[PDB]
């Protein structure tokens, strides 16, 4: 039902960084698109919900459009270009601190090879420097949407750290906005930063939405530790910057057994 | 695809290229511009400067394989998927090459043509070539 | 961000480039324009043909404002604000162009400067584009 895709992800070479999905091992990523055409992500949580983030619902709307004024103006797809109907949106009610969304179908996908929920943990998984994997149809090396699924293999980084790449300091009487890339990810303690110094194979536009997925070797299945947040960093700022699983748990739970 | 004026201007300037070395640059360009590419090409021994890439015989004869189908291509503007769909393959399937990489080696072959050619290599030439690489590059993309 | 060699590797070549820079420019568009025929769209008001004198001066404020990126590189999305917002919100330039643009001077780099193009070289100026690329796109939505 969660977590067991056909094909794991499996690199031949266990380098940090880029990797082609050449085994078909994210049957939980979608493909969203917005209204001005812009791919997004989002990821499969169970039979008829996704999780993605505010801000990729918001593009092309107005900053006090609805759940009601968004859903509509969106494009899903899941496994092969499958499109899949929406019913509704659902927003994070604290969304400018976790930028999170969860979007409901109006009926169940068939599961498959292709089409899979991740499981949604209850343990912590994202202890520094654990490796987990992070799928998306965002940009390339050359700006262009990716054609092919591809993805990054990356640690969780000190959060402090990351914190002083962006904003300079953890003091709050001392940051500056110092982000590489000249705009400022959402930072706190319902966020982890993912990603080491490496010239690499980066997340990038569009890649945001998508899972920062753990494989739990005990029970062999794969948890959404993180929800790609900052799809910014582009190979020029340091780190990616996800929202913490574990801290929206509940809020999702009581959404689905509401709707 | 090409006026058979582009057709033209590009195996006009092709047929002056060094087959034995520009090959050879564009791929040890390839690794000192965009390094996390290094990792497909263990096989090669040292990679680990610019120089050691750049005078690196087994890059240069690599190379020049890569120019070979370059100029198979070019035989064959009209059928670039049938001509290219071992090679697609094999980069998919064995390699596991993420076909964003094409189009980089691409434009850094186009960047060594500009290089080696000044002038000559004019506006309406490059894109011409332009074409080529684009149209390499998806050909080689096409059985992912 | 770039190294401490990176930055050297820009500021060297690019003080070679010296006065050349808005010629360098004008091609660099002129290319684009021809060899990638849809980033036109962007420019209906220009005369775009060989040798318009528009293309030569537009040329050389993209030549001035990468002048002003290279002199402050440790602090670039800052010296750009104003050409990041013009380029994201009011013009709305999609990502892949600046990736075609970036290829184009680079181009045009080595067809006038090949003693200067070395490999280094062009590693150091694809990094320096691709975060001036990256700091002029950040913002589009
Ligand atoms: C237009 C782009 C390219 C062309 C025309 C090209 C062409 C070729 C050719 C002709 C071969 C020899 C195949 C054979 O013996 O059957 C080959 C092998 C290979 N290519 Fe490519 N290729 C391209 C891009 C790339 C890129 C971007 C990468 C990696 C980043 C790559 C990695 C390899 C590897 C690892 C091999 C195996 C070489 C060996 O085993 O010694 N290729 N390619
Ligand atoms: C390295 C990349 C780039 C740099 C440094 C750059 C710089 C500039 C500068 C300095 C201006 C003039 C602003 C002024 O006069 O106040 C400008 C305007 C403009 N840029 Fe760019 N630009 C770049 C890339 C692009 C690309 C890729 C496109 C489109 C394909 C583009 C389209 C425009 C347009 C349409 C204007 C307005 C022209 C006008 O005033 O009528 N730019 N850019
Ligand atoms: C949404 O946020 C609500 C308000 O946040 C709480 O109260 C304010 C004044 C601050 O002290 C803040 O740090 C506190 O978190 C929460 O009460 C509510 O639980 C949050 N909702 C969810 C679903 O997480
Ligand atoms: C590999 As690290 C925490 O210096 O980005």
């Amino acid at each position: 039902v969660c977590g067991k895709p056909k094909n794991p992800a499996n690199p031949v070479q266990r380098i940090l960084g880029g990797h082609l999905d050449a085994k078909g091992s994210f049957p939980w990523q979608a493909k969203m698109v917005s209204h001005h055409n812009l791919t997004t992500g989002a990821t499969l949580i169970n039979e008829q919900w996704l999780l993605t983030t505010a801000k990729n619902l918001f593009l092309n709307h107005s900053e006090n459009a609805t759940a009601k004024d968004i859903a509509p103006t969106l494009t899903l797809y899941v496994g092969k270009k499958q499109l899949v109907e929406i019913e509704k949106v659902v927003l994070h009610p604290n969304y400018s601190q976790v930028d999170i969304g969860l979007i409901k179908l109006k009926q169940k996908v068939s599961v498959n090879e292709r089409v899979m929920p991740i499981c949604l943990p209850s343990k912590d998984y994202a202890e520094v420097g654990r490796v987990g994997y992070v799928s998306g149809w965002g940009r390339n090396a050359n700006f262009k949407f990716t054609d092919h699924l591809k993805y990054v293999m990356l640690p969780v980084a000190d959060q402090d750290q990351c914190i002083r790449h962006y904003e300079g300091s953890t003091v709050p009487e001392k940051k500056t906005p110092k982000s590489p890339v000249g705009v400022q990810p959402i930072l706190n303690e319902h966020t982890f930063c993912a990603g080491m110094s490496k010239y690499q194979e980066d997340t990038c536009y569009g890649d945001a939405g998508s899972a920062f997925a753990v494989h739990d070797l005990e029970e062999d299945t794969w948890y959404a530790t993180g929800i790609l947040s900052f799809d910014k960093s582009c190979a020029v700022a340091e780190y990616g910057v996800y929202v913490k699983v574990t801290s929206i748990q509940d809020w999702v739970q009581k959404t689905i057994a509401e709707n | 695809h090409l006026t058979p004026e582009e057709k033209s201007a590009v195996t006009a300037l092709w047929g002056k290229v060094n087959v034995d070395e520009v090959g050879g640059e564009a791929l040890g360009r390839l690794l000192v511009v965009y390094p996390w590419t290094q990792r497909f090409f263990e096989s090669f021994g040292d990679l680990s400067t610019p120089d050691a890439v750049m005078g690196n015989p087994k890059v240069k004869a690599h190379g020049k394989k890569v120019l070979g189908a370059f100029s198979d291509g070019l035989a064959h503007l009209d059928n670039l998927k049938g001509t290219f769909a071992t090679l697609s393959e094999l980069h998919c399937d064995k390699l596991h090459v993420d076909p964003e990489n094409f189009r980089l080696l691409g434009n850094v072959l186009v960047c060594v043509l500009a290089h080696h050619f000044g002038k000559e290599f004019t506006p309406p030439v490059q894109a011409a070539y332009q074409k080529v690489v684009a149209g390499v590059a998806n050909a080689l993309a096409h059985k992912y | 961000v770039l190294s401490p060699a990176d930055k050297t590797n820009v500021k060297a070549a690019w003080g070679k480039v010296g006065a050349h820079a808005g010629e360098y420019g004008a091609e660099a568009l002129e290319r684009m324009f021809l060899s990638f025929p849809t980033t036109k769209t962007y420019f209906p008001h220009f005369d775009l043909s060989h040798g318009s004198a528009q293309v030569k001066g537009h040329g050389k404020k993209v030549a001035d404002a990468l002048t002003n990126a290279v002199a402050h590189v440790d602090d670039m999305p800052n010296a750009l604000s104003a050409l990041s917002d013009l380029h994201a919100h009011k013009l709305r330039v999609d990502p892949v162009n600046f990736k075609l643009l970036s290829h184009c001077l680079l181009v045009t780099l080595a067809a006038h400067l090949p003693a200067e193009f070395t490999p280094a070289v062009h590693a150091s100026l694809d990094k320096f584009l691709a975060s001036v690329s990256t700091v002029l796109t950040s913002k589009y939505r």
